[PDB]
RNA sequence: UAUGAGUAGCGCAAGAUAAGUGAGAAUCUUAUCCACCGUAAGACUAAGGUUUCCAGGGGAAGGCUCGUCCGCCCUGGGUUAGUCGGGACCUAAGGCGAGGCCGAAAGGCGUAGUCGAUGGACAACUGGUUGAUAUUCCAGUACUAGAUAUGAUCGUGAUGG
RNA sequence: AGCAGUAAGUACGCAUUGAUCCCUAGGUCUCCGAAUGGGGAAACCCAGCUGUUACUAGCAGUUAUUCAUGAGUGAAUACAUAGCUCAUGUAAAGGUAACGCAGAGAACUGAAACAUCUAAGUACCUGCAGGAAGAGAAAGUAAAAACGAUUUCGUAAGUAGCGGCGAGCGAACGCGAAGAAGGGCAAACCAAGAAGCUUGCUUCUUGGGGUUGUAGGACUGCAACGUGGACUUAAGCAUUAUAGUCGAAUAACCUGGGAAGGUUAAUCAAAGAGGGUAAUAAUCCCGUAGACAAAAUAGCGCUUAUACCUAGCAGUAUCCUGAGUAGGGCUGGACACGCGAAAUCCAGUUUGAAUCCGGGAGGACCAUCUCCCAACCCUAAAUACUCCUUAGUGACCGAUAGUGAACCAGUACCGUGAGGGAAAGGUGAAAAGAACCCCGAGAGGGGAGUGAAAUAGCACCUGAAACCGUGUGCCUACAAGAA
């Protein structure tokens, strides 16, 4: 689970050929990273969308 | 022949004591069913 | 009649627990030999039990509470 | 302080009298050393010790429902000699 | 009512018009033992407090409807009460007003 | 409420007489014989039972019949420890588990730690004693541990080893 | 004006001096339990600290954790950091009637079977909340002048649609009614500080600036409107719950055990609602209609300056206006929408703008036109449901009913447990409950007496029905019948 990436592994539902009414489990991107040090020094998970928008504003946010 | 229950005191508790039933967030729920009905006692 | 005198007279005055209630929260706080005449029998006279416990009761809940 | 409940008068009570013993009652939340020194205070009688025993509650029927009569700790007041017995 | 009391009429019921003194009403009973009125008798055993028994001229209580308080000139009615003085003044209607 | 039906059964073993008891005795009590078990059908002790114990009284139901008798009923007593068993010691198997781990959630795992006896630690044992408690009440002997009262003397010596 | 809950049942007693009682506030509040000094099976054990007061005591309090906030500490390793310690803040854990929201989420069914659908995103489960919640201020709908946030109801109307186009599911628009409130911020800028003080700093902190659609603000102009809205503070006013108070209006006769019934008469009137009373009451009582009453009590509402932030306005130097954002790919889902011509929205994943000459919508989409300004936040009101508090209402129901439960019901009882789950009210007006006497071991009876009544005698009004009877007139012991 990653906090500032928003949501979690959130449930969904699977389709098929002439769909058979099934289920999926949505998983986001899971990366434990520790990028910046503002007073941070804090390891935490992240998602790759938030990785590519680390240079959006994510050094303190 | 032999029957089911020939319990001892540890036997009559340790499934149904107030912390045993209270413990797992679940048996206390069905105890609260037993309270919201409110029968002759609670813990046994 | 009896009880309003013999109750209202006592300790509405503001003297204190080891000070004024020496007669009640110390002296007749020995509830012994009145109780201890209770169930010993040979007493014949009841009302002293909850009467006196009532007086020490009001002694504590007023006088040994107001400070 | 005087939180002795009552004495107890059996036919063994006279044997306690001859033995310089007693059968006294106190509240449950108690200790035999504590009621020992309380007995020493309000009585000035010289105690050896007290025995242990209490009584279970007696849940029979008393009336048209179950008489749930309660227990009480039967205090066996073991004295020493050379003191003031109480004959009440 | 308020505490009876005095001689008290009995209009309806088993004994019409009978008057008789009261003090002993106990209004929670909501029917009043009055001397002379509703003559109960009890065949009591020869036991304690009457070692013959068989006769107890204790009398029955009858309802507030059949109690009728008169003011002192023997005049009953409806108790207008509290009207006049410091705490309370009892009277009946068409009455000589005394208590 | 029948019915079947006054039939099945009366739940694995033998009592017997006399005397008492009462109102009423087969079945209650005693005496006296018989009989049975007796590596038990004895005594003592777990779990269990939760007062059923005993004393006195009574016999609405209960007792598979009777019934004065009773584990039935009313009333009243009856269980006593420094050393007995546990706890105030330790700990397995295990459980719970702050930390942490992962997980829609609840959760489930788990380091430290924590309890957890059936275990391992440790002082009391003879005699008498009731209706009933006895290693518990007391005679005799102890020992264990502490206390305050009292000539030490540097001594204690740990979670470490 | 007696009290001495239940109710007998006793006793000392207690009390118009004012009790008992009713209400309001304060008091103490055993232990367990969120349960929390530590352990522990619920009614436990063992503590530590601080004073107490005495003891190999006792008393009183402090000592669970997480979070937050400080303070100190300071390892590898110098600072630091982790980590540790202390202090402060119920915060906050927890119990929860029903409604809500959000997540997680089936099956059975039905489709005459069934794999698509349905059932329904319902059953369940978890979390988050309040008195309601969400709900919301157009990056909207619509299509011509057409309006102007929402919400609920009716309508449109099963209309448009979708769908093994089966079986089904299913709108919105517009209109009608209720209810009818929108207001901040970041941004841009301006000023202050501190600082990349690497100077001119171009990041942070404070306060103005202003919240925008026909653009709006900043820059040049320039106006003080009460405001839950530009302060839902405090002070008075008023009144309600929260104790209750007064409160009208009648006599006789007949009957009976008893009148209110029948009969004779009279009254009242904001009270002839209803209930008791030995038997049906307006005038007997409770009451009732009205009319008064509360210190404390929880409020509601009105007036007051204050409890504070807003306006118009012309012009447009340039900036701003909500970036991984819209979008695009794929995989989903919701939207009536089952991938379809599929809109439009929201997810994962990937790619990624423009930014006022802008951008978006107008059911693929390309131009013209209409409307709007997202990608920042809050918003009462009309609505949903009651465990609850009374005020109550019944073409509700009368003890197999009515709550499982009119009764000590969730009781007994079953089951180890989760669970289940019974039976039963009525004497008499009043116990006035049958004194005594006799039978009887006793019970029970029988006399007496009791009461209107004793077939009325304690599970007692009324008492069938099956069953058992006892008496009774007739018939049957040469008969083999739906009786």
């Amino acid at each position: 689970e990653c906090y500032f990436t928003g949501r979690k592994t959130v449930s969904s539902n699977n389709r098929s050929h002439a769909m058979n009414q099934t289920k999926r489990v949505v998983k986001p991107n899971l990366q434990k990273v520790t990028i910046l040090e503002n007073g941070e020094l804090k390891t935490v998970w992240a998602s790759a969308k938030a990785l590519k928008k680390l240079p959006a504003g994510v050094e303190r946010v | 022949m032999k029957r089911t229950y020939q319990p001892h005191k540890k036997s009559r508790k340790t499934t149904h004591g107030f912390r045993s039933r209270m413990a797992t967030k679940n048996g206390r729920r069905v105890l609260a069913a037993r309270r919201r009905k409110g029968r002759a006692s609670l813990t046994v | 009649k009896l009880s309003e005198t013999k109750s209202l007279l006592k300790d509405l005055r503001a003297l204190s627990v080891e000070e004024l209630t020496t007669r009640e929260a110390e002296l007749k706080k020995e509830l012994f030999d009145l109780r201890f005449q209770a169930a010993a029998g040979r007493l014949e006279n009841t009302a002293k039990l909850d009467e006196v416990k009532k007086t020490i009761a009001r002694v504590k809940t007023v006088q040994a509470e107001l400070n | 302080y005087d939180i002795i409940r009552k004495p107890i008068i059996t036919e063994a009570s006279m044997a306690a009298m001859d033995q310089k013993k007693y059968t006294f009652e106190v509240d449950s939340r108690a200790h035999k050393l504590l009621i020992k020194q309380a007995v020493e205070a309000v009585f000035d009688v010289k105690v050896a010790s007290v025995n242990t025993i209490s009584v279970k509650p007696k849940s029979k029927r008393v009336g048209k429902y179950t008489g749930t009569k309660s227990g009480y700790k039967k205090a066996i007041v073991t004295l020493t000699e050379d003191s003031k017995t109480i004959e009440i | 009512f308020v505490k009876t009391g005095d001689t008290v009429k009995v209009i309806a019921g088993k004994d019409r018009g009978t008057t008789g003194k009261v003090i002993k009403a106990l209004p929670k009973v909501n029917k009043v033992v009055v001397e002379g009125v509703a003559i109960m008798k009890k065949h009591q055993k020869p036991n304690s407090e009457n070692p013959s028994g068989a006769i107890l001229e204790i009398e029955a209580p009858i309802h507030v409807s059949n109690v009728q308080v008169l003011d002192k000139n023997g005049v009953a009615g409806r108790v207008g009460y509290k009207v006049v003085d410091d705490k309370k003044v009892r009277f009946n209607k068409k009455s000589g007003e005394i208590l």
